[PDB]
């Protein structure tokens, strides 16, 4: 079965740092791209970052550009998101979501409400 | 109590994993490693059915194993006579976004559906002699990806709203609605006894449904991406599936889990359609690489390639008597193999 | 040879003749366009005079003609959020009409991601994209007000200067011109990063009251098909 | 209470999937092998038919 | 010399075989595949069959008259052969002009290409290119005398040839030039220059946009087409139209070499117009 379980999260003061690690099982981690999405209270899912198969191509949302760092560990089948210098505007539930088809440069429905290949979620709160 | 519920669900999942592992005493691969290989399977295009001016999206054979229907993006539903390549009928469709078609076992009715979210039933034996819209089965909230005829009055249609519905044609209402999928349902296969059917979906989950009680009986996992095709084994105790991960997998109803992975390192193109031979020894699949590959179900060893399609193969079917295999593709040609 | 066989053959011939007649009719000088956008984007108001609503069961089709050439525009607006499966049906279209609400910066990144997915899709990599940055009027009002800064949603705006090839209206302010051309360049960067050379992006700045959208689509389709013919004839 | 209701429905579905009986995988594979070997002769795709037998010639 | 007679005969037989095989392959491909049944490919097939006939019906006698010899065949036959040669050369050139017109329409009128270039107008073009050259050639050879007032000159020229080189008077020469070479040639030149301009502008725009943000294929294609046509036919037709003037001082050997360049155009035409494009290559695969 294909399942994704994130880690990290908790209560952190503004300017703090967190490590969000997502564990992947039941599929080949190298073939698929990986994305991070978050759900602010009362808001829809917002794409945060993205990484390609080799890890060379990385893209970030403008709000989190320059602070968040995304890393992929193919050998350990895990994905990371270093949240450096975060602010209380970042309080949301983070989901690790692979892209549907392997060997593809497109990711259509990663932010969709019922996306099948997302994760359960990690609550990150900032005060 | 949501967390408690989730923990209970996880415990149930662990129990189900531990049970099939106990069941998995051995593997079919080592069970049938001693049997003789089928050898190289070679098929040559016997009749090419030309006449469609656009990409063919779906097809379905007839129980007589002579007449077949086809659906294309040009807006025409064409019923063929593969023996002599005679276009018996050419039904015009209101919407050109057809995604599926079916041929009733009695041969009197032919169904089609697509992005119009409506299953259209076409009468082929009416007294007037002209094909007429029998019923418009409306009520789905997503594109119709597949539909199959139980009898002249009941049809099972899968949609893109993560549901499968059973329709009563005479009254045009959903007798029973099947729910549980978290992704768009893309294909369905009915059982030889027409009491059970499966529905591959976009969540990599293939479910087994009871027609009468309207409940899922089993859920199958194994695939790592969107499932586009699914076809019951002739016995009815197993099915195969085709996914976007360029892998076909065989699931057994009684054991509850996968028995075979039909994939190769070379293959990187998803499967659009799968079908079985008469005896189930051959599993024919249609890929996006413009080719259909025939696999030996028992030994997962490739047996042949049905090359000869210029564009992507979108549909494939094997006759009830098993004599011929029809492959449709986006090059507007439907080829018959034997 | 037999009477039944001859009857079947003549029925097949009549069927084929009718099919060929129907294929020749209404399919010559007719082009299909797939219209995409979001709720805020004014995708339904792109073509004003000849907007055709033909809604029955989830797809309304808009038909218009500019110079004896007909265009059929299809807007699928009753499916679920997921769209990676139903969009493979629209491979044949000559162009994709992508409408973007440039006024709202919050969903601009979502629109850019959607454009990126459509551009790099396997079945849409041959189809050119016609891009409409709607609500230019609103975008100008937001920029002139200055209460919301586009730098927050895109930090690269601080180190961006308007291109020399910009052709702003005399009434446009330099800030507004820079903002709109920055959005256009943000889309064009995605376009040209993976532009295979067989499909191109045509960016147009549109407003709701704009009435030249049909002519712009006409010219863009002319360019798309001309370049397709040149590529087929080894001229490009 | 939609999330908890959906989770409870999922739990009930998982229970209904778990409580059913299962057969051994060796038995299932033997069943499919026996079926394939019993219907091998009738299959025309496995064994090529004579040039006059096939209606598609 | 006998030894060189053999060399020239071998070369001319090689030309005949390559012409025939190329034309036959093009014709059979466009017929059987059914995917090459677009209205244009029909023009290409018609040009291929004009040229194939030229390979068997005219070219073999062309070599026996090029190798300076008495015309073994009858006088009625060389009249027929001369008329057939003129007919098929003019038909090929007309087909080239019509293919150029089709290309223009496809490039400069993309949206209405199917409406303005359909099977009806294509068949009208094929009929024109098969009939008007035939009527003109057969009339001017049999009914109307191309030699007007130069009956004396005509007999001396024929007797000096040995075989039968195409004789033309001043008016007849100018009319043949304009009807066969200049008009289709000028049409082709204008339509390929226009296409060049359009394709170069498109390539420049594409490259300029790419460079602004953060192969000369048309030159090669149109150069091959125009250069082959102009090389194979322009020398022959200029010499032929200038032949009535200068009191027919043109050396006989030149004419024999020049006619064979014209035939080498029918040789090269299937190559340039079918194999240079990939779709035909994929079909041949
Ligand atoms: N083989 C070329 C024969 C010819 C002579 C004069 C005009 C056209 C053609």
């Amino acid at each position: 079965q294909v399942q994704l379980q994130e880690s990290g999260g908790g209560l952190v003061q503004p300017g703090g740092s967190l490590r969000l690690s997502c564990a992947a099982s039941g599929f080949t981690f190298s073939n698929y791209k990986m994305n991070w999405v978050r759900q602010a209270p009362g808001k829809g899912l917002e794409w945060v970052s993205d990484i390609s198969q080799s890890g060379a191509s990385i893209s970030y949302t403008g709000s989190v550009k320059g602070r968040f760092t995304i890393s992929r560990d193919n050998a350990k089948n895990t994905l990371y998101l270093q949240m450096n210098s975060l602010k209380p505007e970042d309080t949301a539930v983070y989901y690790c979501a692979r892209c549907p088809a392997p060997f593809t440069r497109d990711c259509f429905d990663v932010t969709s409400t019922t996306y099948a290949y997302r994760g359960q979620g990690t609550q990150v709160t900032v005060s | 109590e949501l967390d408690q519920l989730r923990q209970e669900a996880e415990q149930l999942k662990n129990q189900i994993r531990d049970a099939r592992k106990a069941c998995a005493d051995a593997t079919l691969s080592q069970i049938t490693n001693n049997i003789d290989p089928v050898g190289r399977i070679q098929m040559r295009t016997r009749r090419t059915l030309r006449g469609h001016l656009a990409k063919i999206y779906a097809m379905h054979w007839g129980t007589d194993s002579r007449l077949l229907v086809s659906a294309s993006q040009d807006g025409k539903l064409i019923i063929w006579d593969s023996y002599t390549t005679n276009k018996v009928h050419a039904i015009p469709l209101r919407s050109s976004w057809v995604m599926t078609c079916a041929y009733a076992p009695s041969g009197n009715y032919v169904a089609c559906g697509g992005l119009d979210n409506i299953c259209s039933i076409y009468n082929l034996k009416t007294r007037e002699g002209n094909v007429r819209v029998s019923r418009e089965l409306a009520g789905h909230t997503g594109y119709l990806s597949c539909c199959r005829f139980l009898d002249d009055n009941q049809i099972v249609t899968s949609s893109g709203d993560t549901t499968c519905a059973l329709w009563d044609i005479e009254t045009g209402q959903q007798t029973t609605t099947f729910t549980g999928h978290t992704g768009d349902v893309m294909s369905l296969s009915l059982a030889p006894d027409t009491r059970l059917f499966v529905s591959g979906a976009c969540d990599a989950s293939a479910k087994l449904w009871d027609v009468r009680e309207g409940m899922c009986r089993q859920t199958f996992t194994g695939h790592e991406s969107d499932i586009n095709a699914i076809c019951f084994f002739p016995n009815g105790n197993a099915f195969a599936t085709g996914s976007d991960d360029a892998t076909c997998r065989l699931f057994d109803l009684r054991a509850d889990q996968e028995l075979m992975t039909y994939s190769h390192d070379n293959i990187i193109c998803g499967i659009t359609s799968v079908s079985f031979s008469k005896s189930g020894r051959l599993l024919l699949a249609g890929y996006d690489d413009f080719n259909c590959n025939v696999w030996d179900a028992l030994k997962a060893d490739r047996a042949g390639v049905l090359a000869g399609h210029d564009n992507r193969v979108s549909c494939l079917g094997v006759t009830d008597d098993g004599m011929a295999v029809a492959t449709g593709s986006w090059d507007s040609f439907l080829k018959i193999w034997n | 040879v037999s009477a039944e066989d001859k009857a079947a053959a003549e029925r097949s011939k009549m069927i084929d003749k009718n099919l060929r007649e129907d294929g020749e009719k209404a399919a010559a000088a007719t082009h299909r366009l797939l219209l995409l956008g979001a709720d805020n984007s004014g995708k339904s108001t792109i073509v004003k005079q000849m907007r055709i609503y033909h809604v029955n069961s989830g797809i309304f089709e808009t038909k218009f003609q500019v110079d004896k050439v007909n265009f059929h525009m299809f807007d699928v607006g009753a499916q679920r959020d997921e769209r990676r499966k139903w969009i493979q049906c629209f491979n044949d279209v000559t162009a994709i009409i992508f409408v973007v609400d440039s006024s709202d910066y919050n969903r601009l990144q979502e629109a850019l991601n959607d454009f990126k997915s459509i551009w790099n899709n396997r079945w849409l990599r041959t189809i050119s994209v016609i891009l409409f940055l709607n609500k230019q009027d609103l975008l100008a009002e937001k920029v002139l007000a200055g209460k919301s800064k586009i730098e927050d949603y895109f930090p690269e705006f601080a180190r961006y200067t308007t291109p020399e090839d910009a052709t702003p209206e005399p009434g446009e302010d330099p800030r507004v011109t820079r903002a709109k051309y920055f959005i256009r360049d943000e889309f064009l960067r995605i376009s040209t990063a993976s532009g295979d050379g067989r499909h191109y992006c045509y960016p147009h700045f549109t407003c709701s009251v704009d009435t030249e959208n049909a002519r712009r689509i006409f010219n863009d389709c002319r360019d798309i098909i001309q370049r397709m013919h040149l590529r087929q004839y080894e001229l490009l | 209470t939609a999330s908890i209701a959906q989770a409870r429905k999922l739990v009930e579905q998982l229970k209904m999937e778990a409580n059913i009986d299962r057969i051994k995988v060796s038995k299932a594979a033997a069943d499919l092998m026996a079926y394939c070997e019993a219907h091998a002769k009738e299959d025309p795709l496995l064994t090529p038919v004579p040039a006059s037998e096939n209606p598609f010639r | 010399s006998n030894d060189v007679r053999a060399s020239l005969y071998s070369l001319m037989v090689l030309i005949i075989l390559t012409t025939l095989v190329g034309n036959l392959i093009v014709i059979v491909s466009i017929s059987h595949f059914k995917q090459l049944h677009t209205p244009t490919n029909w023009l290409i097939h018609s040009m291929a069959t004009v040229d194939f006939l030229l390979g068997c019906l005219v070219m073999p006698y062309s070599m026996v008259r090029s190798a300076e010899h008495c015309w073994y065949f009858g006088e009625v036959f060389c009249k027929i052969h001369t008329s057939t040669d003129i007919m098929l050369s003019s038909a090929s050139i007309f087909h080239l002009s019509f293919i150029s017109i089709d290309r223009y329409y496809a490039v400069c009128d993309p949206l209405r290409y199917k409406a303005k270039m359909n099977i009806l107008v294509i068949c009208v073009m094929i009929f024109i290119s098969w009939s008007v050259p035939a009527v003109f050639a057969f009339g001017m050879i049999f009914l109307e005398l191309n030699f007007k007032g130069a009956e004396e000159i005509y007999y001396k020229h024929v007797h000096c040839r040995g075989g039968c080189s195409v004789f033309f008077s001043k008016i007849s020469g100018v009319l043949t030039f304009m009807t066969s070479f200049y008009i289709p040639g000028s049409i082709m030149l204008c339509v390929y220059y226009r296409i060049y301009l359009i394709a170069k502008e498109q390539a420049r725009l594409i490259s300029d946009a790419n460079q602004k943000l953060q192969e000369r294929k048309a030159v090669k294609t149109l150069g091959i087409v125009m250069g082959v046509f102009l090389i194979c036919w322009c020398p022959f037709f200029i010499c032929t139209v200038m032949d009535p003037f200068l009191h027919y001082i043109i050396p006989p050997t030149l004419n024999d070499v020049l006619i064979w360049f014209g035939y080498l155009n029918s040789t090269f035409n299937p190559m340039v117009y079918a194999f240079f494009y990939p779709w035909f290559r994929k079909a041949l695969k």
